[PDB]
């Protein structure tokens, strides 16, 4: 339980600290095509 | 009379079938174990020591501070083993907020003859009557003298304490020590004086071992006269939108229902346009349209009623320290609704008996000729059961480690007749004579023990078919 909304921000090595440009781990956007693996806590997708 | 009978019959026994379906899956009824605990934990406790002044019997008028600083003040600072622990089972949430309805001067006009006596007193419920100067000693706003009628706040309209939309009112910290400070500078000062009618409090929590939330109202309506009401209005109220394997079976026999509502709304139509109009003296059309009206709601409500859940326990964070979080009670108007209203129709619903006669129960009682023969085979089939496990105890009693207690026997029995036999031991511990039992056993209970109770049941189905058909057609 205790869900919440997904994380869409862009981070850095370690974790979030933007400071000159685009971040060293980037979201990439989902596709359309090809999602839903249907885990246990919820449905997924092809975003992360 | 040979399409209709066979027709809307069979089609009502499935629409039967489909709205049982999903009455198991809403009848989750985890009230018992989470609204009762729950109100227990917050209603049955004692202020004092040991004394009779809990929530069932409160206290007193001037028990303001034996009150808040009491099982109220265990809701703010739950400790258990500024805190939120009660019985390991439940949680905080939002921001508390007390309602205190202060009847100060305006409760009957005051002459010159005797009003240095009395004048003002916790009358009825008014706008003019209510609090207007500090109620008790207030040296700002700690007896707010306000009319809080912006507080987005509809009254309750309740008999025994008149509710208006207006009344001085404060809410809490986040934690109890500020709460705590508060009570105790309104109890040395006088803002729940004697003026005061009733007192009324809102409250949320989390309950994060069984996911969901619970809205509950507090309401101590002490007469001026004497006394004092308790009222404990704790309901809750869930989102489990899509995570399992089963809700979704269960949204699948929602569409399924819908679809069977869509069938039964585009019949009715044409009994009214194409057949003769304004005929419905025969108690019959009456319920199919009543029934289809009320199938309509619940539709409607179900699905506003998710959508504004969950659009309220997405802001579910920004409460920390928001000023006021006691919002929703809006919802649970809707939620007791439509938790009424979906039993104010599955009762109507089944209580339709156009395909066979209701006054015809004669034979659904006098079916105690087939209770009464099942005790007769009861009688003659432990006769036998009872003898096979002796001789399996006698038998058997050292070696197997199965047939070694008569208590023990009569399980093993049982489970022999459940298919599950070990037969590793039983030849081994007496190669003859031993499946001489078992084969023996096996005959006599699944050949010709187990098909009498099935011919009992085959004959008490023919006779009631039998007599019902004379009876009908006498």
């Amino acid at each position: 339980s205790a869900a919440g909304g997904f994380s869409t921000s862009d981070y850095d090595v370690g974790w979030e600290s933007p400071h000159n440009g685009s971040g060293t781990w980037a979201y990439s956007a989902p596709d359309l095509l090809g999602a839903w693996s249907w885990g246990s806590c919820a449905v997924y997708d092809s975003g992360g | 009379y040979l399409k209709s009978v066979l027709r809307e019959l069979v089609t009502y026994l499935l629409f039967l079938i489909v709205l049982c379906i999903l009455t198991y899956g809403m009848m989750s009824s985890n009230v018992y174990y989470y609204t009762r605990m729950m109100s227990q934990l917050f209603l049955d406790t004692p202020v004092s020591k040991t004394e009779k002044t809990n929530f069932k019997t409160l206290s007193s008028m001037e028990d303001f501070w034996k009150f808040t600083e009491g099982s109220l003040l265990d809701g703010l600072y739950w400790k258990m083993q500024n805190r939120s622990f009660i019985f390991y089972e439940n949680l905080l949430l939002g921001v508390p907020r007390i309602r205190q309805l202060r009847v100060r001067n305006g409760s009957c006009s005051i002459p010159q003859d005797l009003r240095d006596e009395i004048k003002e007193c916790y009358d009825v419920y008014s706008v003019s009557s209510e609090d207007r100067a500090p109620f008790g000693p207030r040296n700002g706003t700690a007896w707010i003298y306000t009319s809080e009628k912006d507080l987005n706040g509809s009254s309750h309209w309740g008999i025994i304490a008149t509710y208006s939309g207006a009344g001085y009112y404060l809410d809490l910290s986040r934690t109890r020590e500020e709460t705590a400070a508060q009570v105790a500078s309104l109890k040395k000062n006088v803002w729940l004086d004697r003026g005061t009618r009733a007192t009324f409090i809102d409250f949320s929590v989390y309950n994060a071992n069984i996911n969901l939330f619970c809205v509950v109202r507090l309401l101590v309506e002490f007469p001026a006269t004497g006394g004092v009401i308790p009222s404990w209005q704790f309901q809750p109220l869930k989102l489990i939108r899509y995570v399992t394997t089963f809700d979704f079976f269960l949204a699948a026999c929602e569409i399924i229902f819908c679809f069977f509502i869509f069938y039964y709304v585009v019949e009715e139509i044409l009994e009214i346009r194409i057949h003769k109009l304004h005929y419905f003296r025969s108690f019959w059309n009456c319920l199919d349209v009543v029934i289809v009206v009320l199938s309509v709601v619940a539709i409607g409500i179900n699905i506003y009623r998710t959508s504004n859940v969950e659009v309220l326990l997405q802001f579910l964070e920004d409460q920390n320290t928001f000023p006021n979080f006691e919002h929703l009670a809006y919802w649970q108007i809707q939620f007791n609704n439509i938790a009424a209203v979906t039993v104010f129709f599955v009762w109507i619903k089944l209580f339709k008996f156009i395909n066979f006669n209701r006054t015809m129960s004669q034979l659904s009682t006098t079916m105690s000729r087939c209770a009464k023969d099942l005790f007769g085979f009861a009688i003659m089939f432990f006769i036998i059961f009872l003898a096979y496990a002796q001789l399996a105890y006698l038998v058997f009693g050292t070696q197997v480690d199965d047939f070694s207690t008569f208590q023990e026997c009569i399980f093993t029995q049982f489970r022999i007749i459940l298919g599950d036999i070990n037969f590793a031991e039983i030849e081994e511990a007496n190669r003859v004579l031993g499946p001489i039992y078992f084969t023996t056993f096996v005959f006599f209970m699944f050949f010709i023990l187990l098909n009498m109770f099935l011919a009992i049941i085959n004959d008490t189905y023919s006779e009631v078919k039998s007599d019902l058909a004379q009876q009908k057609a006498e």
